[PDB]
Formats: structure tokens, C-alpha cells, sequence
RNA sequence: CACAUUCCAACCACACCUGGCGUGUGGC
DNA sequence: TATCCGCTCACAATGCCACACGCGCTGCTCGGCC
DNA sequence: CCGAGCAGCTACTTGTGAGCGGATA
């Protein structure tokens, strides 16, 4: 009745509640749009992380055009990651004091 | 005079319509292949969706 | 250039919808535009002993991945023919091909 | 008014902007959209009145 | 020598059953 | 650039009781240190 | 080849509240 186990998933994936709250969680917690969360999460765009030296933001989205015409500007410090498990480096990346 | 009644009769011809619609598009994928002189018009019909 | 693109059918009918798709190619007479199915389902893993040694030509995800050169034709063919729900691809609706990297490295699991 | 809030002009833009109303992006050319619309409406296979 | 258990006259233990879910109908 | 207006999506809509019934066929894919 | 479990074959509700553009000063 108690005893429980588990399933490490080898991609982690979003928690459809904290997404889908109207308002949801990361809607407002990551200062994000809705539209482009969930167009990150279901890997029709992608999105940047870790800007740093690039011209792009670094919270900026983009499409599959919008990543290879700029990836020739930069390939070594630009990054832009497609999944749960970017908003997951956003999360781990973000200050809270700050 | 805007509320129309339908049967038993126009029920089942639509149902019958759905499922002719389904067995239409397996017939039409089943000729894709079939030429002359190889089947008869028995095989490519089947019984389940109707 | 006849690029190789990725496409996803129903489940289990990957091959049935290769050769659908063949014969709606040399329905239309477009093979200028498209190459051929590159079905990468070459998994001969079996399960072989007592009287019992047959070859299982399965295994592998559902994918049926077209050599072809993208184009409105192309992709209304492709797409016209049934048992296609799946056009992978990170776009509107006209997505990106496979790099030739990967196209080697398909190649090398054909040949393995 | 419906005429000068028309985005479109002529028949093919018309079709296309239909389609893409219709079905969410895949932006054919007009002769690809053009079947959705007849298709639709004007054949007797999807468009049954009795 | 030590740790740890000991398999058989009535009988105690070895009992007792489908709302998972939906649909249809009817009543208050 | 703020801010009211128009379009779009999530959520709700007794309670109980009684009876009856249901989820198929062909096809496809995964199952295995003696 | 054998067995076991699982997949393909929508619109008369209306109202309320909240959110996302959007267009007007």
C-alpha cells in the first residue's frame, strides 16, 4: 500500500502543472512568455543560454533559421539548447537575491 | 418546420455510409498494386469495418 | 541537391507507407525530385536454436527518413499520401535536413 | 467596411490566406491551396446535403 | 566447540468477493 | 509608451437511488545469465 | 519460429473570470 518506486528518465521533462496554471509558475518566474516556453518545450525553437561575449540576449528565443544564420557568428561561447533541460539550466543559472 | 426527424432507416445508412467510407479507402489502397488477370473482385473487399 | 530528410509514420506501417510512398513517386512521375526510402530498419538481430532460426528485419523506432529535394510539389506528395502523420523538423511546416554526418553514420548501420 | 479590413486583394492570396485559416502553417503556393477550397465546399464526397 | 532453531488425539493460520470507468434507462 | 478594448482560454454547471450493458479484429512488436 | 500484450480501424451552454495582444491617445 505504501512502498513506492521510480523511473530515471534519461531527458528531464517539465511538470505540465507548473506550466499550464494560467498563470503558470515559469510564465512568471522566468519574466518568459508562455507562447515561447511552450515552444521550447515541445522542440520547434530553441533558445539561448549563457551569452556572455555574444550580441543575442541571453534569455533571447530563436527558430532553426534564427540559429544557423547566427551560428556562424559564434560557435564556441554562443549555446542555445532546445529542451526541458534548457529551462532547467535556466533555472540552475538564476540568482535569487540578485 | 426547422426540426427535421430521422429514423432508424437514415441512421443506419449513415453508419453504413461511415463505414463504406473506411472500406472505400482500403479498396483504394489495395488497387494501388492489383493489375489485370490476378484477382478477383472478392480479396480486396473485407467484412470488418462495415 | 536531394537532401535526406526525416519522416514519421504510423506505428508498425513503416514500411507500408515506404512503399506507398514509392508507388505515389512513380505515380506522379516526380523521381527528379525524390531518391529512395533508405528504410534504416536493418536490425537482422533474431533469435536463432531448436528448429527455430528465422531473421527479424524489425527493431528499430519508427522512422522511414526520405532522401528527396525539398520543394511545395515534393512536400504535398509526401504529405498526400496517407499514413504520414509524422514530418519531423523544428519549423513552420518546411523544416531543415540531416547533416551528412549523420547520413554516414545511417550509412555505417546499414553496412555495420 | 469587410472590404477595406480584406488583407487580400485577388484570388490566389485569398486561397492561401483561407488555407492558413483553415490548416495551422503548411503555406502552399495557390494551385496546392486552391484544392483545400474546393474540396471542402464544392465536392459531393465532403459536402452531403440532402 | 559455539550461532541459530525443532520439519508433527481434536483444533488454532491456510478466509471470501468485481462501482476499473463509461454509457443507456428509470425514480426521487 | 500607458491603457482601455477586443479576442482567447481555463473552469463551473445538485445530490441520491435503482436496473441493464460494455474493452473486437487483424496486425504489429517485444519477451527472455543456462 | 513461438507467445504475449497492445494499436489503428468537433460544433445550440452559458456565464465568469483571467490572460494576451492591439490599437489609440
Amino acid at each position: 500500500r505504501e512502498r513506492m518506486g521510480h523511473i530515471e528518465l534519461a531527458s528531464p521533462t517539465a511538470h505540465i502543472w507548473f506550466l499550464k496554471s494560467l498563470p503558470s509558475r515559469i510564465g512568471l518566474l522566468l519574466d518568459m512568455p508562455l507562447r515561447d516556453i511552450e515552444r521550447v518545450l515541445y522542440f520547434e525553437s530553441y533558445v539561448v543560454i549563457e551569452g556572455g561575449m555574444t550580441n543575442l540576449e541571453r534569455q533571447q528565443i530563436l527558430t532553426e533559421e534564427q540559429y544557423l544564420d547566427a551560428l556562424e557568428e559564434f560557435g564556441d561561447e554562443f549555446d542555445a539548447k532546445m529542451g526541458a533541460e534548457a529551462i532547467q539550466a535556466l533555472l540552475k543559472s538564476m540568482d535569487l537575491e540578485q | 418546420g426547422n426540426r427535421r426527424i430521422r429514423s432508424v432507416g437514415e441512421m443506419a445508412e449513415n453508419q453504413f455510409r461511415v463505414g463504406l467510407v473506411r472500406v472505400e479507402r482500403a479498396v483504394k489502397e489495395r488497387l494501388s498494386l492489383g493489375d489485370l488477370d490476378t484477382l478477383m473482385p472478392q480479396d480486396m473487399i473485407n467484412a470488418k469495418p462495415i | 541537391k536531394k537532401r535526406w530528410y526525416v519522416v514519421q509514420a504510423f506505428s508498425g506501417f513503416e514500411g507500408r507507407v515506404a512503399t506507398s510512398l514509392r508507388e505515389h513517386i512513380k505515380l506522379h512521375n516526380m523521381e527528379d525530385l525524390f531518391g529512395e526510402v533508405m528504410v534504416p530498419t536493418e536490425e537482422v538481430v533474431e533469435i536463432r536454436g531448436g528448429q527455430r532460426r528465422k531473421s527479424e528485419r524489425k527493431f528499430f523506432p519508427g522512422y522511414v527518413l526520405v532522401q528527396m529535394v525539398m520543394n511545395d510539389a515534393s512536400w504535398h506528395l509526401v504529405r498526400s499520401v496517407p499514413r504520414v502523420m509524422g514530418f519531423i523538423g523544428g519549423t513552420s511546416d518546411r523544416p531543415a535536413p540531416i547533416s551528412d554526418k549523420e547520413v554516414d553514420a545511417i550509412m555505417n548501420r546499414l553496412q555495420q | 467596411e469587410t472590404l477595406r479590413v480584406d488583407p487580400t486583394n485577388d484570388r490566389l492570396s485569398a486561397l492561401v490566406e483561407i488555407y492558413r485559416m483553415m490548416r495551422p502553417g503548411e503555406p502552399p503556393t495557390r494551385e496546392a491551396a486552391e484544392s483545400l477550397f474546393e474540396n471542402l465546399f464544392f465536392s459531393e464526397d465532403r459536402y452531403d446535403l440532402s
